């Protein structure tokens, strides 16, 4: 499996395109609650500062954290090989069947 | 092939009188029409998003 940093370096990714999508939808909802904002009803006024506010907000941040990885490859850099050992280890899993032929009180 | 053109020549005719009438309806339907737009607009949106 991969190094961890690269484990939370994806899950802050994902987690940011979650917030774009979190984004779109909001502009969704304050797109539709403007136009019967326009229509006259008076009810779902103060809904609209709350939306807004959001809106604003997880527009902001999520480029500040994205900001933040690109960040974090600028100071990354600088921080087949498994060939180099591949025979190697085939050549202990080849010994160790061996093994398992030499003995017959383990080939149950 | 029609005709040799010389078809559009200047002329002057005045301006109409003004009054309540008429600019006062259009700009109100103006508006209908506009908000109209605003209603497709939120629609498309709606539809797109």
């Amino acid at each position: 499996m991969q190094p961890p940093y690269i484990q939370e370096r994806l899950k802050s990714l994902n987690d940011i395109e979650t917030q774009l999508c979190s984004m779109l939808q909001e502009a969704s909802q304050v797109t539709f609650i403007f136009g019967e904002l326009k229509r006259g009803n008076e009810s779902v006024k103060p809904q609209f500062e709350n939306h807004v506010k959001q809106f604003y907000e997880r527009l902001d941040k999520s480029t500040t954290q994205l900001r933040k990885e690109i960040q974090l490859l600028d100071e990354n850099v600088g921080t087949n090989k498994k060939a180099l050992g591949q025979d190697t280890e085939k050549m202990e899993e080849q010994l160790d069947l061996l093994s398992a032929i030499l003995d017959p009180s383990k080939s149950k | 092939k029609v005709v040799k053109p010389s078809s559009l020549n200047s002329d002057k005719i005045p301006y109409v009188a003004p009054t309540k009438k008429e600019y006062i309806e259009l700009d109100i339907l103006n508006k209908g029409w506009k908000l109209q737009s605003l209603n497709e607009s939120k629609d498309l949106l709606r539809a797109s998003f």
